[PDB]
């Protein structure tokens, strides 16, 4: 009346006999853990790779509450949670990670993680490279549960690198390679939009088979399904195809951008005008600004735009939606070695 | 824009 020393036979036996019920189940196992285990540790994991918050916060506050281990996990884990609502800044959630004096193998990489989500989620991709070589999940050496979902968790990141290197084929295999090694619905959607994303450009019926496979899955998840709805909205636009993924109703960046792309595909530009001055009024982060100066250079054919456009993907280091305003420079004849230079130079 | 995440 117990705990395997792996919580993978737990959670496979889930899944295996009882997967509808799956959140029921685990939420009712993992809340009467015993904080001070292993298997409650490896619970922190599971409920935070399944964005289970209600689970994973409520473990963390018992856990720094009242061993060595299971605090130390408590902390980092609260790090994390605290950086991704924007509680701390970067700089707050970097301190307090170096006054833990971190011990583990496992918060030692999970350390890097959280700040490799941040720079993913605010458009800030220039550190991510160097960052995620850092970690070595060879060293994780008594909790394989762990070893094996960080070891996901690096491949959906490592995919996103590559994708933002524009090394397209690379981003496919880490995703693919994401795919195989999981069985946690967070990392299969991930890995299928990544491999949606890095098709965009090339492949319109394999981009939008991998983002119509990721809305297979996320059925009962509105912010999966809606991510999924997001990018389909984005491939249209790209191919500047019929768009039946528009959200007309949502006054975010990411849906009110693709009214704008649309409007200006067919040539309604009066209507993307007024949506372009709905979006001057909010903060962007670089990435999501690269992009704003993208449409506005296609609404006013002004190159002094895409040239703007280009130096915010490269202060993102996005090398992979900066095709969009290269392409449109080229279509107005501008000289090649103008753009192979740009190309070549990196923001400092 | 274009969803990313991970
Ligand atoms: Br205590
Ligand atoms: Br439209
Ligand atoms: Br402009």
């Amino acid at each position: 009346d117990k705990t395997f020393n792996e919580f993978s036979s737990i959670v496979n036996i889930v899944k295996s006999q009882y997967p509808d019920r799956e959140y029921e189940l685990m939420k009712d196992y993992c809340l009467n853990l015993d904080v001070k285990t292993k298997a409650a540790r490896s619970a922190l994991e599971y409920a935070d790779a399944n964005m289970f918050f209600e689970i994973e916060d409520v473990l963390i506050d018992s856990m720094i509450s009242c061993n060595m281990k299971s605090k130390e996990y408590g902390k980092v884990y609260k790090i994390h949670r605290e950086l991704s609502n924007s509680v701390i800044t970067e700089f707050e959630a970097v301190k307090r990670l170096g006054k833990l004096n971190i011990k583990t193998p496992e918060m030692n990489s999970f350390s890097r993680l959280l700040l490799l989500y941040h720079y993913l989620s605010t458009g800030n991709f220039s550190p991510m490279a160097q960052l995620i070589k850092q970690i070595d999940l060879s060293e994780i050496s008594e909790n394989m549960y762990i070893r094996n979902t960080y070891q996901t968790r690096v491949h959906v990141l490592m995919s996103n690198i590559k994708l933002n290197e524009n090394s397209l084929e690379e981003c496919r295999e880490y995703s693919k390679k994401a795919l195989e090694s999981t069985n946690i619905l967070r990392f299969q959607v991930f890995s299928y939009l990544t491999i949606g994303n890095s098709l965009l450009f090339s492949n319109y019926e394999l981009a939008q088979e991998n983002f119509l496979k990721g809305l297979s899955i996320s059925v009962q998840n509105e912010n999966y399904n809606m991510i999924f709805q997001q990018a389909l909205c984005f491939l249209n636009n790209v191919w500047r195809k019929e768009n039946k993924w528009i959200n007309f109703e949502s006054d975010s960046i990411m849906d009110l951008q693709e009214q704008a792309h649309c409007f200006i595909n067919f040539n309604e530009n009066s209507k993307a005008k007024e949506v372009l001055d709905k979006l001057d009024l909010l903060v962007h982060n670089d990435n999501e600004l690269a992009m704003h100066y993208y449409l506005k250079g296609r609404l006013e054919q002004n190159k002094a735009c895409f040239y703007s456009s280009i130096e915010y993907f490269k202060k993102s280091n996005d090398k992979f939606l900066i095709r969009l305003p290269l392409l449109e420079l080229q279509k107005m004849g501008e000289n090649q070695k103008l753009l192979e230079l740009l190309l070549l130079l990196e923001h400092h | 824009g274009m969803p990313r995440g991970a």
